[PDB]
């Protein structure tokens, strides 16, 4: 099993996903089909897994001994709830009774029983007994004449009371123990028909509140089951009130989808404390008592705040998109760069610490590469453009404008730092001369007739090969500027790499295979099957032919032996389909990046 | 996103050419 | 620039226009508070088709709602977007409508015409250069009809130069609930055909048919009905505000639609009708989309035109299209049934291509038709009028209101005139 | 010296224009900054651009054409596009109302207050231009707005400047496709209004364009991208005469004269032989014999009027690239010997030829091959008259039942014009037969 | 391209279709959900003959299943491939016909033909150029016969230029269970012989026989019978969907089979069936393959033509093979029994060659004969019909439905025509 050391990412798309353990030392969140526990101080990472699909929802026991988790599956299929032992970091139990998806989990206040909310087509609540490994009961959540419910919350003084809400639906329940039966009660709200985003229960259970889809606040007395009071007389907050949090004494913490983090009261709900942040607020929680606390954005930004001064600290983040490619400075294993939508980010590996960001207005990337001197960085954009940036300032040295017209997908810059070889979506490959001041058209080679995926330039700086979306690969005469030879297959060639002696070339197209082709004459060396589920988006081969790595839709990174041609180490937990491989020079780590935006430095199992 | 004129996606995977269009009833027609 | 200002009347129109504005705001990407989130530059530019910018990044609707009962607009205000509209914008009545056409037509209106005229001319001067206005109400609405009659009548002599779009819904043919609904509908339509140019046709029963067919969530809401009909109306309105290879002008369309001034009523044709599994079970392609469009079940307006023939048709495709597939599909329908069209004039098809797709989907479409399917509807209402006036049922109310019998003569006479004209052409 | 002005009406014409200026900036390698690179090209406007652009000492090329539009969306879009810096702001004459396909709406309602504006643009181009041999009119018979403004502007320019030339181009009524039935109305309006002043009109059809496209270009789903690519390639081929030099030099005035046997009819057809995909060019070969075969192939005409039903009167062929007059005249002699191709007895000669050394280059984002020998063909035959017979039998029934005429009479006309146009038509056909017959 | 649309009539047809379809899908290597896993380039190419396409690599098929009892089709849905089967195609009735062929033929069908015609015309226009279509049911199937008669009757004049396969299983000669089965059988076949072109004869008793012969597994399922017959139909269809040196056209096969319009009925014959030791006790050689093929014990379709004579024979082989063996083996049989054929036309054989092997085995075949082997069956139906109509038992129901015995009279005259034509042509 390929073994991991460093992980980078969080599912910024889970409303109220971030959780804080009662130890006041573990910050926990789902990471796709994996669940992660983080040491607050010593930043040590703890992964658990076995999920049949990406994790959807999660909750912690009041003791912080039990972890309820739930994934999302395909239509007409059951989803999985997994209970986990915290101190053991161990899979206690698995349940699969609802269908479609699961969106709300709830520990009883005394951690006696569990509440699960099934998908809109499922549309049922189910309570489970931890003592005896079975659902207590369940029922279609709402009445037939209402839209779908959204979020559930237990009481704070009884395990037998709880509430859920959603599309104009507001219910409370009574757990009839002797009959093992459910008792519902929908509430009255006058003429206010709204849809809930966030819910919260009073610690003393005097009241409970919700942030609606409209950015209003609802105050509710449960005992009378009567409306108590509403949100802000005026000045609601755009993109609703996505998340919430009560305070032990009183007063509410509110996060809007507009990235507006506030604290306010009630008799006035007037804004007491305000900061605007970067990323619609998806989760808020308190470190123990919440003098310090944390919030998580849709942009997958993580902020730590002490309520005293009400300033923020972005302490963690990642790409929230499909990270089209990554690359490392040449010869070293200390830092790297990562392209994605809206930006590029240079990162420092061993610290996992983002060294630098690039503000990129209105853009998705596709291709990137370093330069050999640690002074220049070259890019490849879907707008048909290129850019060059400085190594330790990240400033725009140059924008090759309309470098292509249907976008730029596959890039390469020569080791001598003079020529750029580029394959595009129209089927062109342009090589251009570079400089610090001017760049002009060497030529616009026109042989391919679809999108291009990957480029590999020979270390002799005399040949080049490329994988594209037509089934054709061309080895090229870099000097004579003509095709050396052609490799057509029953595939759509996506990733390609050479041989160190350059007498073989290894490829994976769309044929879920790995192929070794001989460059001398055009006779196939070997075929093998690469991905047992899907294609291999990224490969990376050892500089000396010991091994290589393949990965992709199969969510398995697979180090294969090269002198044996056999699967040597498989790593899992990648929820996004694993998009790119990058070898740390020094034979130390692989970096596997997946379409979720998960970046994974997997440790080097064999010997370096 | 949509305000782009560079190509038109075939509704199918022309890799397989599921919507087999012939060269005006004379051969291959996708790309 | 060139813009439109909307009229929302009738207790149905109360729900309808609310659904309308919420739909368009969903399209246009603004928070319920009005602080627009920069996502779509082009729609930011062209919001001036409907909305007028206030201070602080909020654009006021150019819509005027009228009614008589406070609780209607009060529930509207309780709705998620009542804050968008102004107390400046809320004209209303001080009494009970009674759901009586003449009660809404003579006494109560006599003193609200002033207010509504002032407000509409207010918005008229506010906007700069106009194509026209659209109205949303019901012909089966006993107050929508009563008020729309007068207001349209006055704006006629005000400005005979613009496009007077009308969107009234038809009560249920199987059950009118209101038994004097034939009285109401006759009274309205007799002069509405004199006044209007463009009119839309909707049947609640047909909506229920559609819901049974494809919705399959068992129990819908008239709000869901509003969702669908507002989808259609918004789609037909999208042309002006959007770029793309289509001549958006509703006049560009109406001139095509109308060879004869007596033609005013038009039926819609919409795009994918989805069910529990059809989402993943469906490859969204223009050919099957055209097939679905031209399908009696997909036609949702009144009843089966299978009984008759098509006079004129206009299709709009929204999303990423090309001229070739739409042209060949028109050829395919032309070849399949040249019979079902009319020898009178060939090639009655009028096509538009809006480039900007809607949200949550890629390919969509709309279609407006002028054919012979309203015939059963109005012959039904005609025999209904005969059967009710023969013994002058429920007459004393309208007599005390001040009406006599003479007007009904030319009312039904105009109806029969339209009857004879339509059949004179289509046969 | 050698230059011309072009005029472009309607959102019909706007995209095709924008595309063809993209084409020109390509073949000149123009940069979106507005200036050439370190290459020495700038002046007062006397180089390859001297006919096309107007690059003053500021180094900014100003193309010699005008757009008149009534629908602000497209003009604002192009104003927000890539070449707006190249584009002078107000020569993009923009209107605020649309003619609703109505020739007369665009002919009376809005035109008067805009034609003066356009005339001032005309005269302020006239002062700066020197030779200005003629005018290239881009419009459309199915003009929602391309019809009426084009008509009235042509009237004004005919009355003011009758010594020079104006060359007209529209999209024709499809033989069987109709996005409008006001289409015969305004098409015939424009035709008969133009008959007594229009100089020479060359006509195109995008049905046949697509037919050739999926015939050999392999593209099941092209767009106006390719459409405008090819029509702009046609006009570029005709203007290469101005741009470069060649074995012989030919001019629009000679085109008129040698293309008019007799007046009234000035409506020939074009056809471009070497159309092929890049790969098919890659593994096949080009020569004058087969390009002649294709250029006289019945389906290769961009109009579906049958040559073996028609009889030819005028023919003009022009090549770009490297050929020899020996094989050229060999091919033309073979055609003269051929029996299927049928000129009339009245003319022994029916050909005028032109040659340029300059090979049209390739365009980025293009779809064609890498041409080394090209030819464009403008010919007038009798077969076109069926395109007018179809329109007349379409028109007579609908005029006899008076459909949609109420719009026009309400907004201020009568049926006397519609009467006049009918016998104007009848005259044009009867003349066509009377000149086809010997 | 050229395609086929599948039809699923009658409750037997219901199960036999699911079986046939899972056979096709497992041959074609798709997972039950529809997300195929690339192994087979050739079928990857040729899938479009029989499947349509959705987004994300889902191969939506082309068929219509019709019945009246919802439980059967919900059991099918709960079957292993309901997710591959379409609610769009899930058309049905809300009742039963009582297995009353006439009730279905005139009363029940009158209100379901509408929907079934809509669906099939949707399919017909979605596809471009069918070769035609196939039907799967039982002749003894009450709902199957009743619906099939009407649907074929309509679709003939609808599209008279297409292929119309009929796979209809024949009830057991020894026991019928349903005793009105002779009624329904003669009623259906009366119009069937006029309408259809190709008919398959399949018998449960003979399937039981083969079970006892080589299957030998004591306790089979009708599902296993379905497995066998579905294998036969897959074999007859693969030629179209596969490369290999053979003209696959079922029309060409039919015209091979037909000098005469009245030869409608055909006896399929499959290739190796095996016991649990004979996998390794059998050597795969074409000679023993064909010797197994032509066997009276191998004869499973209708009955042994031993007492009859071999009129026409069409044998298709599947898997890699050489021309020499098939040529010599046909010469071998020709000469082994030259007498046993008919002198009217020598060489009544046509052979076909698909090079593509099946999955799980390499060498296989199918064979279809039209010999003199139905005289027994229709003479049986003759005696049953005569004995029934001496006294007209059970006939009051059909009177109440509203028909008359005269229909039975022309039906029996028609089948007497069939008797005489068969006998006079053979002897
Ligand atoms: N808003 C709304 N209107 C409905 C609904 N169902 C039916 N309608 C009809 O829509 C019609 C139009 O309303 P109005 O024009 O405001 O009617 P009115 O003149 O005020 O008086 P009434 O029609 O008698 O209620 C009503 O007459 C109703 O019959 C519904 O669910 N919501
Ligand atoms: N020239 C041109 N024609 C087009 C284009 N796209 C479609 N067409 C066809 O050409 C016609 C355009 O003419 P019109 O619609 O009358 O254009 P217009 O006169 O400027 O006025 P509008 O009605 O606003 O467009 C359409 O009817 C189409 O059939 C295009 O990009 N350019
Ligand atoms: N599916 C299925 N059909 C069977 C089986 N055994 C016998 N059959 C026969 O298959 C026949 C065909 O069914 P259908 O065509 O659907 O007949 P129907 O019109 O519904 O009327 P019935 O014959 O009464 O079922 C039935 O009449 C049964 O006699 C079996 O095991 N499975």
């Amino acid at each position: 099993e390929l073994e991991l050391q460093a992980v980078i990412g969080f599912n910024g798309h889970v409303p109220n996903g971030l959780k804080c353990h009662p130890d006041q030392e573990h910050l926990i969140y789902p990471l796709g089909c994996t669940v992660l526990i983080q040491a607050i101080n010593t930043n040590e990472q703890n992964f658990l897994h076995g999920h049949g699909n990406n994790v959807s929802c999660v909750t912690i026991s009041k003791e912080g001994d039990y972890i309820a988790s739930g994934q999302v599956t395909f239509m007409g299929f059951k989803a999985d709830i997994i209970l986990w032992d915290f101190k053991k970091r161990e899979l206690i139990a698995r349940l699969s009774l609802h269908k479609g998806k699961i969106e709300a989990l709830a520990f009883s206040p005394n951690d006696l029983y569990l509440v699960s909310l099934g998908g809109p087509d499922d549309g049922s609540v189910v309570v489970w007994s931890i003592a005896k490994r079975d659902a207590i009961c369940g029922s279609p959540a709402a009445g037939l004449n209402v839209g779908n419910a959204t979020s559930v919350v237990f009481s704070r003084c009884r395990d037998e009371m709880f509430v859920t809400a959603g599309n104009g639906t507001i219910r409370v329940w009574e757990l009839d123990l002797p009959n093992r039966k459910i008792w519902p009660t929908e509430c009255q709200t006058g003429q206010m028909k709204r849809i809930v985003l966030s819910t919260g229960m009073a610690d003393d259970d005097s009241f409970f509140y919700l942030g609606t889809t409209t950015g209003d606040i609802l105050k509710m007395n449960p005992k009378t089951k009567l409306l108590a009071d509403t949100g802000p007389v005026k000045d609601k907050f755009s993109l609703g009130v996505s998340a919430l949090r009560c305070l032990k004494m009183g007063g509410l913490l509110v996060g809007s989808g507009a990235g507006l983090l506030i604290f306010c009261k009630s008799p006035s709900y007037k804004p007491i404390k305000k900061v605007q942040l970067q990323g619609g607020i998806t989760s808020i929680t308190l470190r123990g008592e919440g003098h310090q606390f944390f919030v998580g954005t849709e942009e997958s930004h993580i902020y730590r705040v002490n309520f005293t001064d009400f300033k923020e600290t972005l302490i963690a983040t990642c790409h929230f998109e499909a990270v089209q490619d990554i690359v490392f400075p040449f010869g070293t294993a200390e830092l790297f760069a990562t392209c994605a939508k809206k930006d590029i980010r240079v990162w420092h590996t061993m610290s996992k610490r983002e060294l630098l960001r690039i503000t990129v207005p209105n853009m998705t990337c596709h291709g990137i590469d370093f330069m050999r001197d640690g002074k220049s960085i070259i890019s490849a954009w879907d707008d048909g453009k290129i850019r060059a940036f400085a190594p330790e300032s990240g400033r725009l040295m140059y924008t090759i404008n309309s470098a292509h017209r249907i976008g730029v997908t596959a890039i390469a810059t020569t080791s001598d730092c003079k020529r750029i070889i580029s394959g595009g979506g129209e089927g062109e490959v342009r090589v251009w001369q570079v400089g610090c001041q001017t760049q002009k058209l060497e030529e616009a080679l026109k042989e391919h007739k679809s999108s291009v995926s990957c480029i590999r330039v020979k270390k002799n700086n005399e040949e080049c090969v490329t994988a594209s979306t037509d089934g054709t690969c061309i080895i090229w005469d870099l000097v004579r500027l003509r095709r050396n030879q052609m490799i057509l297959a029953n595939t759509l060639f996506q990733c390609v790499c050479y041989h160190p002696e350059e007498f073989q070339i290894i490829t994976s197209g769309t044929d879920r295979k790995i192929a070794y082709w001989e460059v001398f004459d055009g006779s196939v060396i070997r075929e093998l099957e690469g991905s047992l589920s899907g294609s291999i988006n990224g490969m990376d081969i050892t500089q000396e032919g010991g091994h290589f790595v393949t990965g992709g839709h199969d969510h398995l990174v697979k180090v294969w032996d090269y002198n044996e041609g056999e699967v040597t180490h498989v790593g899992v937990g990648h929820s996004g389909n694993i998009m790119a491989m990058r070898i740390s020079p020094g034979n130390q780590y692989i970096v596997s990046v997946s379409a979720d935006g998960a970046i994974l430095r997997w440790k080097y199992p064999f010997a370096s | 996103i949509h305000s782009i004129q560079g190509s038109i996606v075939s509704p199918h995977t022309a890799a397989t050419n599921g919507g087999y269009s012939r060269k005006n009833d004379g051969g291959f027609f996708s790309t | 620039m060139r813009e439109i200002v909307h009229l929302q009347a009738g207790q149905c129109g109360n729900q309808i226009g609310a659904k309308f504005w919420e739909v368009i705001s969903d399209e246009h990407g603004i928070d319920p508070t009005g602080t627009y989130h920069g996502d779509s530059d082009l729609q930011l530019e062209r919001i001036n088709v409907y909305y007028n910018e206030a201070t602080g990044g909020k654009y006021v609707p150019r819509a005027v709602l009228v009614d008589l009962e406070p609780g209607t607009m009060d529930s509207v205000r309780s709705g998620p977007f009542g804050q968008i509209f102004r107390p400046d914008n809320f004209v209303f009545g001080q009494s009970g409508a009674g759901n009586n056409w003449a009660k809404g037509h003579y006494t109560e209106g006599a003193e609200l015409v002033d207010s509504v005229l002032d407000v509409v001319r207010k918005e008229a001067e506010s906007c700069d250069c106009l194509q026209g206005f659209q109205l949303t109400h019901s012909l089966g609405g006993g107050t929508g009809s009563g008020m729309g009659t007068l207001l349209i009548s006055k704006i006629r002599e005000e400005y005979p130069d613009r496009i007077m779009n009308t969107f009234s819904v038809v009560p249920s043919p199987k059950v009118s609930d209101t038994v004097v609904e034939p009285y109401n509908a006759t009274l309205s339509v007799h002069q509405l055909v004199e006044n209007t140019d463009e009119t839309y046709c909707i049947d609640n029963e047909a909506l229920y048919d559609i819901c049974f067919r494809t919705l399959k969530l068992t129990t819908p809401t008239y709000g869901d009905l509003n969702h669908l009909v507002s989808a259609t109306m918004s789609g037909v309105t999208t042309c002006l505000r959007f770029p793309g290879q289509l001549n958006a002008d509703l006049r560009k369309l109406a001139v095509n639609m109308v060879p004869f001034p007596r033609l005013h009523f038009f039926m819609p044709g919409f795009a994918p009708l989805t069910s529990r599994g059809s989402q993943q079970y469906r490859a969204l392609t223009v050919p099957e989309l055209t097939q679905q469009m031209f399908d009696a079940k997909n036609m949702m307006a009144a009843c089966d035109p299978r009984h008759g023939r098509y006079l004129t048709v206009a299709a709009v495709f929204r999303g990423r299209m090309s001229m070739k597939e739409v042209d060949e599909q028109m050829l395919n329908v032309q070849n399949k049934n040249s019979s079902y069209f009319v020898e009178w004039i060939p090639n009655n098809v009028k096509t538009a291509v809006c480039d900007i797709p809607p949200r949550g989907l890629k390919m969509s479409a709309t279609f407006i038709g002028n054919s012979t399917a309203i015939q059963e509807l109005f012959k039904r209402i005609s025999e209904q009028f005969t059967a009710m006036f023969r013994r002058k049922a429920f007459l004393h109310w309208y007599t005390g209101e001040g009406m006599d019998e003479m007007e009904f003569t030319e009312a039904e006479s105009n109806m029969n005139d339209l009857v004879s004209e339509y059949q004179q052409y289509q046969d | 010296m050698r230059e011309c002005i072009s005029i472009h009406v309607g959102q019909a014409g706007v995209q095709i224009g924008n595309a063809c200026w993209e084409l020109y900036c390509l073949e000149h390698g123009i940069q979106p900054d507005g200036q050439m690179p370190s290459d020495k090209t700038i002046g007062g406007g006397d180089d390859s651009f001297n006919t096309f652009f107007s690059e003053t000492g500021a180094g900014k090329h100003v193309p010699r054409a005008v757009f008149v539009d009534l629908e602000p969306t497209v003009v604002d879009e192009v104003r927000t596009g890539t070449y707006r810096q190249l584009f002078h702001p107000e020569q993009l004459i923009t209107g605020k109302e649309d003619a609703a396909n109505n020739y007369a709406r665009g002919h009376y309602t809005i035109g008067k207050e805009i034609v003066d504006l356009v005339l001032d643009r005309i005269r302020k181009l006239a002062d700066l231009c020197t030779g200005l041999q003629g005018f290239l009119i881009f419009h459309s018979f199915g003009g929602g707005t391309g019809s009426g403004f084009a008509s009235l502007l042509m009237e004004r320019l005919s009355v003011d400047y009758g010594k020079k030339s104006k060359l007209e181009f529209a999209i024709y009524p499809a033989p069987q496709v109709s996005t409008a039935v006001v289409e015969p109305y305004n098409s015939i309006l424009t035709t008969h209004t133009t008959l007594e002043h229009s100089d020479c009109a060359f006509m195109v059809d995008n049905e046949a364009i697509y037919d050739i496209c999926r015939r050999n270009l392999d593209i099941e789903r092209p767009t106006y991208t390719n459409l405008n690519r090819l029509i702009g390639q046609i006009v570029s081929s005709i203007t290469a005469s101005l741009r470069f030099d060649g074995a012989l030099n030919v001019d629009l005035t000679e085109f008129q004269t040698n293309l008019v046997p007799y007046p009234r009819i000035h409506f020939p057809l074009a056809t471009y032989a070497p159309v092929i995909s890049a790969e098919k060019a890659y593994h096949e070969q080009l020569s004058v014999a087969e390009i002649t075969n294709a250029c006289f192939e019945p389906a290769n005409q961009m109009v579906k009027c049958d040559p073996r039903h028609g009889k030819y009167m005028a023919c003009c062929m022009l090549y770009r690239g490297d050929v020899v007059p020996k094989d050229v005249n060999a091919a033309i002699a073979t055609i003269k010997t051929k029996r299927t191709i049928q000129f009339v007895d009245w003319c022994p000669t029916g050909f005028k030829v032109g040659i340029n050394y300059q090979p049209p280059t390739v365009v980025p984002g293009g779809d064609l091959a890498k041409v080394q020998r090209a030819v464009c063909m403008l010919s007038n035959t009798t077969a076109i008259a069926e395109a007018w017979a179809r329109l007349d039998h379409k028109f007579d029934l609908m005029y006899a039942k008076r459909a949609f005429v109420h719009w026009y009479v309400g907004e201020g006309m009568e049926e006397g014009e519609f009467s006049e146009a009918r016998e104007d038509l009848a005259a044009l056909e009867k003349d066509y037969e009377e000149v086809g017959v010997d």
